[PDB]
């Protein structure tokens, strides 16, 4: 159920 | 939590979520101690029974947050971690004695309106809070109950510190000085617990003497949620004080 | 240090809705 987050923080 | 009530905007600055990379789920609730620790329950990052043993980079710290699961762009902030830190006497194969860990953040974070460090209990501070009847505060993005499902921002619910007989008769696991439990009795009619991922979260109490608030507790265990005649167990934060410094002065 | 003081809250001298709660507690 979890928006995207900025994918650096990844 | 299970009867609570939406938070605030801003009413818990210290929360943290512990957030699994891959695949992207709620692994935890947590707590900022400054601006590059975070407490935690050790069973949220080594529960051997589970097969959990996550290492730094399974996870990312998630600080500011309301929502539980949009990206709270400008608000939250996300970080990774530098190092964690079990207690070594945490006993997993038992009662989750101790259930305390620290994690170090990679870098250090900034401080904003949503985000800002809750205060650690000192020996007085225990003495004078911790009794029975008196109340703290518990705050998570767990389930509404047992079995709605999940909330859409972050849940808080204020119960009362129980006797420690009355904590001891409500289970069969043994009970150390490490733990505390809090809840309302059946007869008091008032309900509310922590709830699955509400774990490692904060258990606040704010000082009358100097109205600060201060993390007495961290979500441990309990049987179930919110059942009548049980009670939430949290680790005594401030019995393991000492390991707490230990790992901060050193690292 | 500023630790358990809120930016929205005991910064500013507001109260949040069940703070009380807690307040009538520690007797
Ligand atoms: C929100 C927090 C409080 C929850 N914490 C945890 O779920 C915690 C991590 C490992 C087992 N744990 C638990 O809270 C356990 N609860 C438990 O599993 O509750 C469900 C249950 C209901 C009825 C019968 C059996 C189980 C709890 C416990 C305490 C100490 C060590 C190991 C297990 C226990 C089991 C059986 C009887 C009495 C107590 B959450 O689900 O992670």
């Amino acid at each position: 159920d979890f928006e995207e987050i900025p994918e650096e923080y990844l | 939590i299970v009867e609570g009530s939406d938070a605030e905007i801003g009413m818990s600055p210290w929360q943290v979520m512990l957030f699994r990379k891959s695949p992207q789920e709620l692994l935890c609730g947590a707590s900022l101690i400054s601006d590059r620790w975070v407490l935690t329950a050790a069973h949220c990052l080594l529960y051997p029974p589970w097969d959990k043993n996550f290492t730094e980079n399974d996870l990312l710290v998630r600080i500011g947050k309301h929502s539980r699961t949009r990206y709270e762009r400008n608000i939250e902030k996300i970080s990774m971690l530098e190092k964690i830190y079990i207690h070594p006497r945490y006993n997993w194969r038992e009662n989750l004695d101790r259930d305390i860990a620290l994690m170090k953040l990679k870098k250090p974070v900034a401080f904003s309106d949503y985000i800002h460090p809750v205060c650690l209990p000192d020996r007085e501070t225990a003495a004078s809070l911790l009794q029975a009847g008196y109340k703290g505060r518990v705050t998570g993005w767990g389930n509404l109950k047992e079995t709605k499902g999940q909330p859409s921002v972050l849940q808080v619910v204020n119960l009362p510190i129980v006797e420690r007989p009355v904590c001891k008769d409500s289970t069969r696991i043994r009970i150390t000085d490490n733990m505390f439990c809090a809840g309302y009795k059946p007869d008091e009619g008032k309900r509310g617990d922590a709830c699955e991922g509400d774990s490692g979260g904060p258990f606040v109490m704010k000082s009358p003497f100097n109205n600060r608030w201060y993390q007495m507790g961290i979500v441990s265990w309990g049987e179930g949620c919110d059942r009548d005649g049980k009670y939430g167990f949290y680790t005594h934060v401030f019995r393991l004080k000492k390991w707490i410094q230990k790992v901060i002065d050193q690292f | 240090a500023d630790c358990g003081l809120r930016p929205l809250f005991e910064k500013k001298s507001l109260e949040d809705k069940t703070e009380r709660e807690l307040l009538e507690s520690y007797i």
